[PDB]
């Protein structure tokens, strides 16, 4: 079910010492790769430094991303006008049933999707004027179209397979959460219950509230990452003061054989 | 002859033909399953038979490239399963074949060959033999797309010989695996020597290869007259030019003829050829490629006579640069089988530079009288390097040696990726195993020959994915001066060091499943990474932080609840290491 | 409501008009929904100032239509310089199209 | 085309006074990418704040993890301070112990 996805970003006038362009590469919700226009080199992130990886893998990455850098910084020439720009791209692929890849290639300008890459016609598309401009600049190039094709239909899925084999260790990692449930006097005759999940991987996880064994739904959920690739979650609920000890909190998660009841 | 397909088929015979064609397709289409290639080969063969029959029949006039081309574009998927290869089917001959040639070994990185169990192999061999051997050819060819086609045929005969000689034994493993393992080792070295030969030809020109060949042959055949060494060098050039451009059928033929020419004229070439020339077609050429140097003539006059004292030096240099200099390599070469070719070419380079500059001078003789002095430093430097390197290899392990090199090269070339650096070191390091065994006299040349091959491998792959400016320079500047260029390289102070964080040493408990071979590669990785964190790190600090590392690993695998340790100690090893490095 | 692709045609200055020093390069834009729509001129890769554009009016069919009267000097038009009436609208393929007008 | 940040502050491990931990601040869902995020100990900024790579989500909005090692004490008060084009003035979020 997992997927290789690159998060390309360029800006037209960067705060100085900031990079004009940069990429983050992801395997599922793990960041494996990292690149930017200053350093100019694709580097492994996190536990992926220790991946049993082959020679030339990384400089293949670098080579590809440099073509991307050029393309992206080229886009702002095509747009012409003054006002600062932010060009984003989401590129990748996901494995499908029959030893089959499914590609993704969308882009956004100043925070709105506007352009895409049609893998059938081998053309960029989108119909905003901005997208027509950029689409045109790229389509008339040293076979930029072909390289995007190879990158998505060949390189991407070949990489994805390679990482699955050589990086099971990371991908299949499992860490169940530490749980805490607490009561916080809030209002007049009210109080806030907060269930919290600490340090878990993978990030799929649900929090639920019971009140004497019957569902009180969920309230506001919150979800986030820790420094170490693990995750954090919390859910909160309004509740009659003095009626607190009646509630508990239940948690579902891949790293637990069965759902956990969490007392106050 | 009207038909080239016809000619070759006749000359090479059917079985060789089918083999060479199968290699051809394997080398171009490295992932097309085996069965498919066999259909393609069998189609192309059967077409050929109809031209051996009637040379004027439909399509037999076409060139080999058109035919093999036409056929490779049968598989249109190419893109989905190979990539920028498909772009080539777009084009027309001759641009088309040049395309196919660039797009070999974009993917070295193909699944490894796990050997089946000795008995299952001997099953398969006894059963469908004809195939089993074809699979060998296909598997090897596709992982080494520059492999010297005609030699691969010979390797294939050796493979068969081993199974013929061993599957009747009670203990088959004891018999066979040694033979297959030597055969695999010979193979990996051969592929490499050949890749240098093709790089030389393609990227550096005919002149460059011819120079190499003259130096090399003159070492092996020191009694042969210059006139004879030339004809050989020319013949050798045609042969290699041909298998490097993918014309396997033509080059196999021409090689056969060369072996035949050599044997017919043994007396004017070498006394050490008697044994070799009494052998079957395929072992003839191998023997001759592999044989011992002839003993050098009695009382050869000083190189000074013709190349310094003679007052015709500049005249001849003007009248025939390439011939004259060839005479120089020939004369120097035959006097010095001990020296490596690489070194001799550097010497010839200096000589030429010298003449170029000196003949322009007011008094040319005066100018070049002391030219032989210039060679002293060019000789010492390699001797000194190999001498120091073999002391280091004895004084330390094969393992501990590699680590020394790994650190050395990482400091020169940190822009290159960690896995690439690990591997390159492992290979460079193998120069200890291979050469330092040999005695004093014979070390440098073994070393330089082998190093030159290893470096060219780096360069050929680096060219497709350039990442370090320094590598580009050394790989490009001079073929003959690569090794010294790299050795000369200082600590790269332009590199902006990797920084630390808590997560820098992130390991899940999967590391304790690891073998030793496996866990050593990992240590080597951590080592490379440390250097990248601080390139001016001294051996002291480095081994300190590296001991801390191994302390860490041993510790955490040996605890109840493994991943508490990693999680908890992972940041402390970092803290430790910043201190132990400065920051 | 169902928006409709606009349809842009240029029209050159009429016989009668050419006599004088100035000309009126017309841009009719009809067959569009809705009202909202941007119209500009541009010549020689470069925008034009000297022009006006009527607001829309509702065409019997239900869609709207518009005109634009770019004036230029006669000499310029004669020299052949290509003029290009540009339109922007919701249902325009790529939200934009431009047409051209020149001596013929 | 212009989005305001969402600021979560939470510890990595359950908070226990005197035991070592990490404090995270997770700024998310903002556009454009320029953002100043400072972690505050008792109203003044910490200098050993590390932070993850600037990235974006399925919905194109940017996000970022700032984090520091720390050992909480009962007395100490922490907070996360974010400035961004879309904010009148620095927004300060107090680290609720419970969440």
């Amino acid at each position: 079910h997992l997927s290789l996805l690159y998060h390309l970003t360029a800006v037209s006038s960067p705060a100085p010492g900031t990079p004009a362009f940069w990429v983050s590469g992801w395997l599922g919700p793990q960041q494996y790769l990292s690149y930017n226009s200053l350093r100019g080199e694709a580097e492994p992130c996190g536990a992926w430094v220790w991946e049993n990886q082959v020679s030339w893998y990384w400089e293949k990455e670098t080579t590809d991303l440099r073509i991307k850098e050029k393309l992206f910084l080229e886009a702002f020439k095509a747009l012409g006008g003054k006002g600062p720009y932010t060009l984003q791209g989401l590129l990748g692929c996901e494995l499908g049933p029959d030893n089959t890849s499914v590609p993704t290639a969308k882009f956004a300008l100043n925070g709105e999707e506007f352009m895409n890459f049609d893998l059938k016609q081998g053309t960029w598309g989108g119909d905003w004027p901005e997208a027509l401009a950029i689409s045109q600049r790229w389509q008339q190039q040293d076979k930029a179209a072909n390289k995007e094709l190879t990158f998505l239909l060949f390189s991407c899925p070949h990489r994805l397979r390679e990482h699955l084999e050589r990086g099971r260790g990371n991908l299949e990692w499992k860490e169940p959460p530490s749980m805490r449930l607490k009561a916080r006097p809030s209002s007049p005759g009210f109080s806030v219950l907060t269930c919290s999940a600490f340090s878990f991987y993978p990030p799929e996880l649900q929090l639920r509230f019971l009140r004497n064994g019957l569902a009180a739904g969920t309230g506001q959920g919150d979800f986030g990452p820790n420094s170490d690739g693990s995750f954090h979650a919390s859910s909160s609920l309004t509740v009659k003061s003095g009626d607190e000890h009646h509630y508990c909190c239940i948690v579902q998660h891949a790293g637990l054989a069965q759902p956990l009841r969490v007392e106050l | 002859h009207k038909s080239e397909v016809a000619h070759r088929f006749k000359d090479l015979g059917e079985e060789n033909f089918k083999a060479l064609v199968l290699i051809a397709f394997a080398q171009y289409l490295q992932q097309c399953p085996f069965e498919d290639h066999v259909k393609l080969v069998n189609e192309v063969t059967e077409f050929a038979k109809t031209c051996v029959a009637d040379e004027s029949a439909e399509n037999c006039d076409k060139s080999l490239h058109t035919l093999f081309g036409d056929k490779l574009c049968t598989v249109a998927t190419l893109r989905e399963t190979y990539g920028e290869m498909a772009d080539c089917c777009a084009k027309q001959e001759p641009e088309r074949n040049e395309c196919f040639l660039q797009h070999k070994d974009d993917n070295p990185n193909l699944p490894r060959l796990v050997r089946p169990e000795v008995d299952v192999m001997c099953t398969a061999f006894h059963d469908n033999e004809e195939t089993f051997l074809k699979k060998y050819l296909y598997e090897i060819a596709r992982r080494h797309p520059y492999f010297y086609a005609p030699e691969l045929l010979f390797f294939a005969k050796r493979y068969k010989a081993a199974f013929t000689e061993c599957c009747q034994a009670a203990d088959k493993a004891a018999c066979l695996l040694p033979k297959l393992d030597e055969l695999r080792d010979e193979g990996k070295a051969s592929s490499a020597k050949q890749r240098l030969k093709c790089a030389s030809l393609q990227k550096f020109g005919e002149r460059a290869f011819k120079a190499w060949a003259v130096a090399r042959l003159s070492q092996r055949f020191p009694k042969a007259e210059f006139a004879e060494v030339s004809k050989l060098v020319t013949d050798l050039t045609k042969v290699h030019t041909e298998c490097c451009h993918g014309d396997l059928l033509e080059c196999a033929d021409d090689r056969a003829d060369l072996a035949k020419y050599i044997c017919e004229n043994q007396d004017s070439i070498s006394s050490k050829l008697k044994e070799c020339c009494e052998k079957p077609l395929l072992e003839k050429s191998h023997c001759i490629a592999e044989v011992e140097n002839d003993e050098m003539p009695a009382d050869l006059p000083s190189l000074a006579a013709d190349f310094v004292e003679s007052k015709d030096v500049c005249k001849n240099y003007a009248e025939a640069k390439d011939v004259f200099l060839g005479m120089f390599l020939y004369e120097y070469a035959r006097r010095h089988p001990d020296y490596s070719v690489v070194l001799l070419l550097r010497l010839a380079k200096t000589y030429e530079t010298t003449l170029e500059k000196c003949c322009a001078a007011a008094d040319p003789h005066e100018c070049y009288a002391k030219v032989f002095d210039e060679f002293k430093p060019l000789v010492e430097e390699p001797q000194n390097l190999i001498k120091q390197n073999c002391e280091l290899f004895e004084q330390l392990g094969e393992y501990k040696f590699q680590n020394a090199l790994l650190v050395r090269y990482t400091k020169k070339v940190p822009q290159v990726s960690t896995p690439t650096l690990v591997e390159v070191s492992r290979n460079l390091g193998k120069v200890g195993s291979k050469c330092c065994k040999h005695p004093e006299a014979k070390r440098m040349p073994c070393a330089e020959d082998y190093l030159s091959v290893v470096l060219n491998q780096l360069c050929v792959l680096h060219e497709k994915t350039p990442v370090s400016d320094r590598v580009t320079k050394c790989c490009t500047e001079s073929l003959v001066n690569r090794r010294p260029c790299f050795s000369a390289l200082e600590v790269d102070e332009t590199y902006v060091p990797k920084e630390f964080n808590a997560e820098t040493f992130t390991f899940h408990a999967d590391i304790c499943t690891l073998s030793e071979k496996e866990r050593q590669i990992k240590k080597q990785t951590a080592l490379v990474e440390l250097v990248k964190h601080k390139p001016k790190a001294t051996k002291e600090q480095l081994k300190a932080v590296m001991d801390d590392f191994a302390a860490f690993v041993e510790k955490c695998c040996k605890a109840d609840d493994k991943e508490t340790c990693f999680a908890e100690e992972g940041k402390k090893l970092v803290a430790a290491s910043q201190a132990a490095l400065g920051l | 409501g169902q928006p409709r692709e606009p349809q842009v045609y240029t029209l050159p200055p009429s016989r009668d008009e050419l006599t004088k020093n100035q000309v009126s390069l017309t841009c009719l834009v009809k067959g569009f929904y809705p009202s909202d729509i941007a119209v500009e001129w541009e010549s020689n890769g470069q925008p034009e100032n000297n022009y006006k554009t009527t607001p829309p009016v509702l065409d019997s069919d239900g869609s709207f239509f518009l005109y634009s009267k770019l004036t230029v000097d006669k000499s310029r038009w004669q020299q052949g310089n290509v003029f290009s009436c540009s339109v922007m609208h919701e249902a325009l393929h790529n939200h934009y199209t431009q047409k051209s007008l020149s001596l013929s | 085309i212009q989005r305001t940040p969402k600021i979560q502050v939470y510890s990595r491990h359950p908070a226990e006074n005197g035991k070592s931990n990490f404090l995270n601040c997770y700024v998310s869902g903002f556009h454009p990418s320029d953002i100043e995020v400072d972690l505050l100990k008792n109203g003044e900024r910490i200098e050993k704040v590390e932070h993850s790579d600037l990235s974006f989500s399925k919905d194109w909005s940017f996000y970022l993890l700032y984090y520091t090692e720390f050992t909480p004490t009962e007395k100490d008060e922490y907070a996360c301070r974010v400035n961004h084009v879309t904010l009148s003035q620095p927004k300060i979020v107090k680290w609720d112990r419970d969440m």
